[PDB]
């Protein structure tokens, strides 16, 4: 029967849609979430330099008083 | 570990930059079926998208591993946004196709050193060795649209050829029907499910695809490649078997066969056979034959 | 057996048609990006408030030199 033809095609289009929207919404998800591991590194990776440079400078105020 | 420097010695002078990758068995258990068999001859390749297309064929042995002193890694050993392949196979059948990406890599490789990253393809937990001596979204869909995109016109085929036929049926395979019922002229329902699976099934591994590569005139001519997957889905279906028939014979199988002259049958329960053709276009044979050959 | 065989097949229509619903909701998306600039507001606060305290104790550096 010719006419059910377009039915299986409509059935099999919404399927293949909603695979999409599924696959697209997980990675999504799964791939902010790497995100913001990386962005909790990275500030902690530059709050790394921020406390070795504050640390060179007291170590090199305690030598102040060594090179007045 | 070993194998890092075997490559690093014999292969890694043949090609530049190497990232070494260890995989869980839990990540092995999305490909393999109900096995576990050691990894030598997988083949990992590299496939990048979007500005140009190229593999590079590649084994790395695995080999099952206790040398973490950390419990949870015991196991075995072997412009982001592409695509890495493993091609694993041993003596018997069975054959697995596995996607590394990265973007789990470069942020993976920072600091035995292991860390754990994740899988987009088959999500699962990796983990990644750093040795001493070192547009997103239309990015994995193409492997997916356009082998669709084959069985939309597949499809479209089978329905010009049944507008050659007046619209009915034919039997092409010496098949009984499993009985002459008067509730069977339905079968209206079987038809339609094809149009359901067929869409509705890719993978790279599909028998055309295979029916595509031929390695001589004569002996493919003479040779069919068929699959088989269920109605409706309960099972796991069965990809590029040879036929060196019982299939219309058995229920719950819409049979499909393909020559690789491009020519396909679809066969329904009760031996109605369907005759399709294929058209593929030069991209098309170029890309099957990049990466399949 | 024919009947054996649509009775799997009827009651598989059955559990294999039920498979087919699927849902997705656009909402969420929204929320998450507001989220981020209300974020980046708050850190944006929490910056000029320590920047104003480290332009202060230069000042007080200054200004507590003149005592000894």
């Amino acid at each position: 029967s010719p006419e059910a033809l377009e039915l299986a095609e409509r059935e099999a289009e919404r399927a293949r849609s909603e695979r999409w929207d599924r696959c697209a919404q997980v990675l999504k998800n799964r791939l902010l979430r790497v995100e913001l591991d990386g962005i909790m590194r990275d500030h902690l990776a530059r709050a790394e330099e921020i406390r070795q440079d504050l640390d060179a400078v007291v170590a090199f105020s305690d030598g102040l008083e060594s090179m007045q | 570990m070993d194998v890092h420097i075997d490559n690093q010695v014999l292969s890694g002078l043949g090609t530049p930059l190497l990232v070494h990758l260890f995989v869980p068995d839990t990540v092995m258990a999305e490909l393999c079926p109900n096995r576990v068999p050691n990894c030598e001859g997988a083949w990992c390749q590299t496939l990048f998208s979007d500005r140009t297309g190229l593999t590079r064929v590649c084994r790395v042995f695995a080999a099952r591993g206790m040398l973490p002193g950390r419990p949870s890694h015991r196991g075995t050993f072997t412009n982001p946004f592409h695509v890495a392949a493993l091609r694993f196979y041993d003596e018997g059948g069975l054959v697995g196709e596995l996607q590394i990406y990265y973007l789990s890599l470069f942020e993976g490789a920072k600091r035995a050193l292991v860390r754990g990253i994740a899988h987009i393809f088959s999500p699962h937990a990796l983990y990644v060795v750093t040795y001493p001596e070192l547009s997103i979204l239309g990015a994995p869909e193409r492997e997916f649209r356009f082998l669709i995109s084959v069985a939309l016109r597949i499809s479209a085929s089978f329905r010009e050829k049944l507008a050659m036929q007046a619209w009915t049926a034919q039997q092409e395979i010496p098949v009984v029907i499993p009985t002459s019922y008067s509730r069977i002229y339905k079968n209206s329902d079987l038809i339609r499910e094809a149009f359901f699976t067929v869409q509705t099934r890719v993978s790279w591994e599909s028998c055309w695809v295979k029916a595509t590569i031929s390695n001589a005139p004569k002996t493919p001519d003479a040779c069919l490649w068929i699959d088989s997957h269920p109605l409706y889905e309960e099972g796991a279906s069965a990809w590029g078997k040879v036929i060196d028939v019982a299939l219309g014979t058995d229920g719950h199988c819409v049979h499909l066969a393909t020559t690789s002259d491009g020519q396909a049958f679809l066969v329904l329960p009760g031996g109605f056979v369907i005759k399709g053709q294929l058209a593929l276009t030069p991209e098309e044979r170029g890309y099957i034959l990049a990466r399949h050959g």
